[PDB]
């Protein structure tokens, strides 16, 4: 919750509109739309069936973690 | 109807098969196989 | 006693005890074991009997109008069949003094009564003659046997008198009542494959017999 | 001697029984220590096995269950018959179908909840239906709201019916157990009688009120300006009219001259290119064809005649030198026991409940029914969920069986034994073939990840690098698309445009069906499915065939059916109990049944569904991107979840908000359940002493003494939050997806 | 009777009442002062 | 204990001894197994009958003269949604307060026999009643019929209580009628009067 905060008011900020943490972030699917959903769109990207780019490690990493944890469970 | 090819397969399967070869429930029994086998000789041909 | 179509089992519970037992029951209804609610030997029989009567009420109620009316000694306006006296409405209505429906709650009035006091001597054959009625309930004591009550109002002709012909004619109600419920199972299969009266189906049967007939009308 | 067989008034009908919570039980009757009890008054309530050891009363309370179930479904029919009438527009959807949606609930106006009754059409506010209500009564012939009106009493009727026949079967003339043994005449009147003549009837009103009825709206004419279905059975002209068998009557029938009877009984195939649902002239047809099989298939079993097989006898009939004594006592055993019965009952109405799913997509049986996306998503997803749920259920009772009733001793059975005795090879052999499985399927998944992670899509497993073509599939689908030129003179299409080879049926703009072409991708995902149902299979017949013993636990079955373990002794043997094996089988179900639906979802919006313009231009909902997308986990997450997502949560402020609450809900609940799932009721019996203290302190503490939850109910609770979680949330995202982009 | 009173009185049907009637009266509370954020 | 009963032929429950005037043996549901649940539905079905007596009365006798050139009162069923002297809640209230008043003194005499027989303000004056459910004194009873022989008091009070059945039913026909039929109970029975065989609840339902 702590780094979801921070890293939410944090990209609203840097990207120069604090009014869409300011008004999503009071409903929870403003959390999983608007910061979630959102920000994973250049992500899940990394590579596809057109191609792959820098972000690839970052997608790969991504689903690493899905499935480790599910692995937990 | 009497004499075509319909009823007298139909007639002589009833017949053949109450032959074979006795109670209400076999009367009805070999009735409606015969009844059967007529039907799907007629059709069959 | 002669037998039709009868079985082990039949032969078993069915000893000619009642009236126009032929030791008939291929399937075992009238069983005495395991029985309870309306399977029972005993309202089974009530119920052949209340069957039968009303069957050979409606055997001739259901023929007399299109016969008496195919004669001359009643209206042709009356001269309806069974099924077009307003009983099956999209077959045919019949415009009386009171509407159908309201004529059927009268019929459901007057049948409460005759019909839960009936049942109230088969529940309890001493009662329907300690209430009071009007003073009827002296002619509403029942017999002893449910299906049988005779007295003053059902029996004032005094039959019966004695038991070889109280059996007899238990015998040939009986019979007649069978015969009845046959011939209004015919009446309901007859009229639902032919479209007209069972009259008019018997004359035109005696008329043509070999081509007006069951295997012809479909 | 089959007969009726009947107790007079076995139990006098008192609600003294009512003011006694846990009757039905010594211990529970006794009330309440500790508030355990409350739980175990909920959790026994059904196991009628616990309550008495006599199969009669057992049978006769199973009986009268049965009838009060059915009560409740005649007054759920009810329900969805008047609502179908009062609180829908329906009238109006049969006046345009291809242009309404389905509504047959609204909400009253309060707290804002208003916004939930939508614009579905037909100059009507409300919630738009996925059941597929409409398309039954357009295909029944219903056309006005009265007809459901009296279905609705009729239902209603029935409800009462069937309630009284409970009290009455239980309280009044209760059977004898050899009448519900009767088994020969049970399934000789279950298959004449009920399936039979239910079909038979059935015909009956397809060939007089249905085909008639919708030969007319398919024309055009006005619902209200076609004939009331009672004139097309007094006036035979009309439907001489459509139909001109029935000029000459009952007479072809009789006398064998059914080829004139062609016009309304066909052999057609495929669907109506008018309404994209199969032809219900064949419907009729399979109807009475199927009565007459089932009419003839009654006739089996021997009675109270001579004639007639012997079930004893067939089962003794059948016994090989690899099995020796083969079925012998199987009859015995499945007439003394319920849980024998209720497993085998269990797993096929579950398997038949799955078939209906397939075949119900690939052969739309309604009309406008396979254009309505949402309903055909939902029936999907619907019966395969209930499908899956039967089968686990089967592995419960069967367990359970194999707990309680399995007796060698007085009901001996060749076959199970010998299954018994090598039980270690069958479950060694099922736990390879799963691990070889998960590794040629899911490891496909994870290299084609790779390899497209590392720039190297010439690598992957895919149709445009290394294929792996269902050549068998294929193959059948050919065969079945040349059918009704070869194998199957008389049929003129196919029985489903799905197959290899055939046109394209599409109804108002939108594609009803094509043939679905299957590649790599498909491949993969029935290799998973094969993979999972494996796993799952696994789990629940390691339950059952190690419920009585194992080398760990030698009398694990004196331990009963239910029980979460015997100690952390021999290094540890929680959920080694068959109910725990239900347990983790439940999860497994989910999983597999997830992924199949979700194959569904993406193959039906990749490479079926969709628009249709003219000349013969299709587009599909999501591009026929399947076929690159689904080789890859990433592509799942990304082109599946992710992008479809979209619909349920942006579906705020709309009448599809219902779904974004649904969808936020269910996730809350799955996590939920991970509370009760991950944990122990050590640390929640230890915090609930704290907190009983604080009630202590202020004279609030309740005598019936707060308790932690058992292991088992806890395992319980987490399953069911977890499986309600989950299945929500792809409740939500499918119907909001689905109805948005539909 | 008093079983069936016995019965009425039980926590299950108890709850399902009392419940009942407090949704009956936050509904009809906020149908008459509705949209209420103050007070 | 020998009494006739509403059906011939049963066994009337062990509750009802026939000392009760009205007692015809029907309570199939049970309602008054329970001693006090009898006795209070024993006191409700009599202030029901009476002020359905009242209320027959009050919508029979008025409709019935406002047929004739008697009165021209309109009909009862729209007799409250007019406005009179002052609004109708002001009459409620008073109707709430005085009526609540004596409905207070009368609970009282329910759940306690003698507590409620005294005048607060004039000690002098007493009811004389001795059985609840009838007050009697010289308020509620000036003509002293209210006191006589068990015979007596047991056939008045079953009078009482059957024209308090008959009121009931009464009253609910009315409502309904009205409901249905969308006239005054008087054209209702003249309708039926001129023809039965049609004019009935068939005659708008079917
Ligand atoms: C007497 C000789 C005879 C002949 C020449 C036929 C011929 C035929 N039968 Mg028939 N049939 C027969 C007797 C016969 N039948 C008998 C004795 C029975 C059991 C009563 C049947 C029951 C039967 C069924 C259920 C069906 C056929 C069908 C057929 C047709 C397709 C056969 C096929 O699938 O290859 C073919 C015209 C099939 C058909 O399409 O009928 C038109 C079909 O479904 N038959
Ligand atoms: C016991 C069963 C039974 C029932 C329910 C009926 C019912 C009826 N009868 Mg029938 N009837 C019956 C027995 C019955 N009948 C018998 C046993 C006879 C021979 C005496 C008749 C001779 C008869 C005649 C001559 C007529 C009727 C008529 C009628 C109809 C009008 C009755 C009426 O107006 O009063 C009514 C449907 C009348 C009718 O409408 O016929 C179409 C009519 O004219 N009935
Ligand atoms: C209507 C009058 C009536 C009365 C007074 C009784 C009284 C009795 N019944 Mg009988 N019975 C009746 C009608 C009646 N029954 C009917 C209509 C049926 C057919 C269903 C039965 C079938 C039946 C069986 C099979 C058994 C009894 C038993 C009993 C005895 C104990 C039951 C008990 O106390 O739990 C009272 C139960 C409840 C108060 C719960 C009702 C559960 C409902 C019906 C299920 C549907 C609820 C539905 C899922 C709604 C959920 C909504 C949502 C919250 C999910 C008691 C003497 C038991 C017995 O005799 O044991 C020795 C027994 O085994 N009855
Ligand atoms: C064919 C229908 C059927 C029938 C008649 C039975 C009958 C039985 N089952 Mg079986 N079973 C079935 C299918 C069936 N089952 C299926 C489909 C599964 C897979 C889930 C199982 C898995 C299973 C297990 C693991 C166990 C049983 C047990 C039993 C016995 C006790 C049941 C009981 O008293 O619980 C009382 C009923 C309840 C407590 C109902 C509550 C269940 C959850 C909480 C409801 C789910 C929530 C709902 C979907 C939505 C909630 C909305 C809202 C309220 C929040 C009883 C003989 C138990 C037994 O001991 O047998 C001897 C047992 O341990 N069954
Ligand atoms: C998503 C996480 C996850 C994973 C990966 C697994 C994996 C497995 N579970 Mg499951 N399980 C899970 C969640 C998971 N489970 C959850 C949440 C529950 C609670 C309900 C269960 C409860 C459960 C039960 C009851 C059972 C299983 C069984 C299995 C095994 C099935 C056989 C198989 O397919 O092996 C193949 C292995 C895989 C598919 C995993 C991925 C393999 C990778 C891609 C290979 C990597 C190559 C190489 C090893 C890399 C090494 C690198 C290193 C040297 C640096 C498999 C190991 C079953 C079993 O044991 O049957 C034999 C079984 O009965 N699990
Ligand atoms: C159980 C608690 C409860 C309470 C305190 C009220 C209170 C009220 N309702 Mg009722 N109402 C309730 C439940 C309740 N209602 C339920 C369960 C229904 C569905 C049957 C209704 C259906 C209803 C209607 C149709 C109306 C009321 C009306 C009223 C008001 C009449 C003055 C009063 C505020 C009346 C009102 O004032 O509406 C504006 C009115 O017309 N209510
Ligand atoms: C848990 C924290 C919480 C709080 C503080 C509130 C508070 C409120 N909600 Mg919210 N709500 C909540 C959780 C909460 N809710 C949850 C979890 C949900 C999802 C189910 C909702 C769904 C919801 C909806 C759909 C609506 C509200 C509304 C409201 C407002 C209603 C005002 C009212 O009832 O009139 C005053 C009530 C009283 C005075 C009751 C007391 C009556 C007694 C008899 C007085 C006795 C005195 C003696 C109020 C500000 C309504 C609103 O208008 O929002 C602004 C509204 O429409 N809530
Ligand atoms: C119509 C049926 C009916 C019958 C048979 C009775 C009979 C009785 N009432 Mg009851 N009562 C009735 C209707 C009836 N009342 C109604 C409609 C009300 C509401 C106003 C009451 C309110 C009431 C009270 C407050 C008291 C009684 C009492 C009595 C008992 C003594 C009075 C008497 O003998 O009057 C016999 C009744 C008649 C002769 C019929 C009256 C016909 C007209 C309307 C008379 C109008 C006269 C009036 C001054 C104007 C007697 C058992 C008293 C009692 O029980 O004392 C121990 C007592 O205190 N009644
Ligand atoms: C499929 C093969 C098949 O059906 O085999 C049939 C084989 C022989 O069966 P029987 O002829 O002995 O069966 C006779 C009766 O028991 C059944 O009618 O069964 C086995 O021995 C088990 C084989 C397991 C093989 C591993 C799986
Ligand atoms: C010897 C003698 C005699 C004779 C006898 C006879 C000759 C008999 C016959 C009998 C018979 C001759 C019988 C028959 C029967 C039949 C039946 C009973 C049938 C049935 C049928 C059915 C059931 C059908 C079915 C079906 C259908 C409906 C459609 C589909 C197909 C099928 C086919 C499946 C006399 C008596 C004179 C005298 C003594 C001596
Ligand atoms: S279940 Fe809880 S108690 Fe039983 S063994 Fe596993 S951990 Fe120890």
């Amino acid at each position: 919750w702590v780094t979801f905060y921070w890293h939410w008011k944090h990209i609203t900020l840097w990207r120069g509109n604090v009014s869409q943490f300011n008004e999503s972030s009071t409903y929870l699917m403003g959390w999983l739309r608007d910061y979630l959903w959102l920000n994973s769109s250049q992500l899940i990207n990394g590579y596809n069936p057109f191609g792959m780019n820098s972000l690839s490690v970052w997608a790969w990493m991504f689903l690493f973690g899905h499935l480790v944890w599910a692995t937990g469970f | 109807f009497i004499g075509s090819p319909t009823n007298l397969i139909m007639v002589t399967s009833t017949s053949l098969m109450l032959f074979a070869g006795f109670t209400l429930a076999d009367t009805l029994a070999c009735g409606v196989v015969g009844h059967i086998i007529g039907v799907g000789v007629v059709l069959g041909l | 006693r002669p037998l039709w179509f009868a079985s082990k089992q039949s032969l078993s519970y069915l000893d000619g005890s009642l009236p126009g037992d032929y030791g008939f029951d291929p399937l075992g209804l009238s069983d005495p074991e395991g029985t309870g609610g309306f399977i029972e030997p005993r309202w089974l029989a009530y119920g052949e009997v209340i069957n039968g009567r009303f069957a050979m009420l409606g055997a001739v109620g259901a023929i007399a109008p299109e016969y008496l009316g195919k004669v001359g000694l009643i209206p042709q306006e009356t001269a309806l069949a069974w099924f077009q006296t307003g009983v099956i409405p999209p077959a045919g209505t019949y415009n009386y003094w009171a509407d159908n429906y309201t004529l059927f709650v009268l019929e459901m009035a007057l049948m409460g009564f005759a019909e839960h006091r009936r049942f109230q001597d088969w529940a309890k054959p001493g009662s329907m003659g300690k209430q009071y009625f009007l003073g009827l309930e002296k002619g509403f004591g029942g017999s002893g046997n449910p299906a049988y009550p005779g007295g003053p109002f059902f029996n004032p002709l005094g039959f019966g008198k004695d038991e070889k012909s109280l059996k007899e004619l238990k015998l040939k109600e009986v019979k007649n009542g069978r015969l009845a419920m046959l011939a209004i199972l015919g009446y309901f299969i007859q009229g639902l494959v032919t479209g007209v009266g069972p009259y008019q189906n018997l004359l035109d049967h005696v008329a043509d017999p070999v081509n007006n007939n069951v295997l012809t009308s479909l | 001697e089959v007969k009726i067989l009947v107790d007079r008034d076995p139990i006098k009908t008192s609600f003294e029984q009512w003011a006694k919570p846990g009757h039905f039980s010594r211990t529970i009757a006794k009330g309440p220590d500790t508030t355990t009890w409350i739980w175990n008054l909920h959790a026994d309530a059904h196991d009628f096995d616990s309550h008495t050891s006599d199969l009669e009363e057992i049978s006769r309370k199973v009986f009268s269950a049965h009838f009060g179930q059915l009560s409740i479904i005649f007054l759920w029919l009810s329900g969805m018959y008047f609502h179908g009438a009062r609180f829908s527009n329906y009238e109006a959807w049969l006046n345009d179908p291809t242009h309404i949606k389905p509504s047959a609930q609204v909400v009253w106006p309060i707290v804002g909840q208003e916004i939930l009754n939508g614009d579905v059409g037909g100059g009507f506010r409300g919630i738009q239906i996925t059941s597929g209500f409409f398309q039954i009564w357009r295909a029944s012939g219903i056309t006005s709201e009265l007809q459901l009106y009296c279905t609705a009493i009729g239902a209603l009727v029935f409800a009462g019916l069937m309630l009284f026949a409970g009290w009455f079967h239980y309280h009044k003339a209760a059977p004898k157990l050899a009448w519900f043994q009767d088994v020969e005449s049970m399934l000789n009147h279950h298959l004449a009688g009920l399936l039979g003549l239910g079909s038979l009837s059935w015909a009956g009103h397809q060939v007089h009120v249905s085909l008639p009825i919708n030969q007319f709206l398919n024309a055009g004419v006005d619902p209200k300006e076609i004939p009331l279905p009672h004139e097309f059975i007094l006036n035979r002209d009309l439907l001489a009219q459509l139909y001109p068998s029935f000029a000459e009557g009952a007479t072809p029938f009789f006398t064998l001259n059914w080829s004139k009877y062609a016009d309304f009984l066909t052999f057609r195939g495929g669907l109506d290119p008018l309404t994209g649902g199969l032809w219900l002239t064949d419907i009729a047809h399979h109807h009475l064809a199927i009565a007459i099989l089932f009419l003839i298939a009654g006739h089996m079993y021997r009675t109270n005649w001579g004639i007639g097989h012997g079930i004893k006898d067939i089962l003794e009939a059948h016994k090989g030198p690899f099995t020796g004594q083969g079925h012998k006592g199987l009859y015995e055993i499945l007439t003394t026991s319920w849980h024998a019965q209720l497993s085998i009952n269990l797993a096929m109405l579950g398997s038949l409940t799955i078939v209906v799913a397939q075949h119900m997509y690939s052969m739309p049986p309604y009309p406008y029914l396979a254009t309505d996306y949402a309903t055909q998503l939902s029936l999907f997803t619907h019966h395969m969920w209930i499908g899956g749920f039967l089968i686990v259920g089967a592995a419960a009772h069967a367990a359970i069986f194999m707990v309680r009733d399995y007796d060698p001793t007085t009901r001996y059975n060749d076959l199970l034994d010998r299954v018994l005795r090598h039980r270690d090879a069958i479950i060694s052999h099922l736990n390879w073939v799963c691990i070889f499985l998960g590794f040629h399927s899911f490891g496909l998944y994870i290299h084609n990840d790779t390899m497209s992670a590392l720039g190297r899509p010439q690598d992957m497993f895919s149709d445009t690098a290394i294929q792996l073509q269902p050549v068998f599939a294929q193959w059948i689908q050919n065969t079945h698309a040349l059918a009704p030129g070869t194998t199957a003179p008389g049929a003129t299409a196919s029985t489903s445009l799905t197959w290899g080879g055939g046109d394209l049926v599409a109804v108002g703009g939108k594609v009803a069906l094509l043939p679905i072409p299957l590649g790599t991708a498909d491949f993969l995902v029935h290799h998973i499915h094969a993979f999972t149902i494996h796993v799952t299979v696994l789990i629940l017949l390691k339950g059952v065939l190690f419920a009585r013993s194992s080398r760990l636990i030698p009398d694990k079955a004196n331990l009963g059916f239910r029980f979460p373990c015997d100690g952390p002794g021999r290094g540890g043997t929680c959920q080694v109990s068959a109910w725990d094996h239900v347990f983790l089988g439940l999860f497994w179900m989910y999983n597999s049944i997830s992924v199949v639906i979700f194959h569904f979802s993406w193959k039906m919006q990749s490479d079926v569904w969709g628009t249709i313009n003219d000349q013969g231009v299709v587009t599909h909902i999501t591009a026929g991107n399947f076929a690159q997308s689904s080789i890859t986990i990433n592509g799942w997450l990304r082109d599946f979840l992710w992008a479809q997502a979209s619909q349920v949560i942006q579906s705020y402020g709309s009448s599809l908000s219902a779904y974004g609450l649904f969808f936020l809900g269910a996730h809350f609940v799955w996590a939920f359940s991970l509370m009760f799932l991950f944990s122990g009721r050590g640390y929640w019996q230890e915090l609930i002493e704290s907190i009983v203290w604080a009630h202590n302190k202020l004279k609030v503490a309740p005598a019936t003494q707060p308790r932690a939850l058992s292991i088992v109910q806890g395992r319980a609770v987490g399953v069911t939050h977890y499986l309600l979680g989950g299945i929500a949330t792809t409740w939500a995202f499918f119907l909001a997806r689905i109805i948005a982009v539909g | 009777m008093r079983d069936l009173k016995t019965y009425l009185s039980v926590a299950p049907v108890v709850s399902t009442l009392w419940f009942g009637a407090l949704a009956g009266l936050l509904i009809e509370i906020n149908r008459f002062f509705p949209d209420a954020l103050i007070f | 204990p020998d009494r006739p009963l509403w059906f011939p032929g049963s066994t009337p429950p062990p509750w009802l001894d026939g000392s009760l005037p009205g007692d015809f043996g029907f309570d199939p549901l049970g309602l008054g197994s329970d001693p006090e649940s009898l006795r209070w539905n024993v006191q409700a079905e009599l202030v029901h009958s009476r002020w359905a007596m009242l209320g027959a009365a009050g919508i029979f006798i008025p409709e019935f003269l406002t047929k004739l050139g008697i009165l021209n009162t309109p009909s009862w069923y729209t007799a409250g949604e007019q406005e009179y002297f002052t609004d109708t809640t002001t009459l409620f209230i008073v109707e709430l307060v005085f009526i609540g008043w004596a409905e207070g003194r009368r609970w009282a005499d329910i759940l306690n026999p003698g507590c409620v027989n005294t005048d607060p303000i004039f000690p002098n004056n007493k009811l004389t009643g001795t059985d609840v459910g009838y007050p009697g004194g010289l308020w509620f009873d000036p003509l002293g019929w209210g006191s006589a022989s068990p015979q007596k008091l047991k056939e008045l009070r079953t009078k009482e209580i059957k024209n308090g059945r008959l009121a009931m039913l009464a009253v609910m026909g009315a409502w309904f009628q009205h409901i249905y039929t969308g006239t005054g109970p008087i054209d209702n029975l003249f309708a039926h009067l001129a023809d039965p065989g049609h004019a009935t609840i068939f005659a708008a339902f079917t």
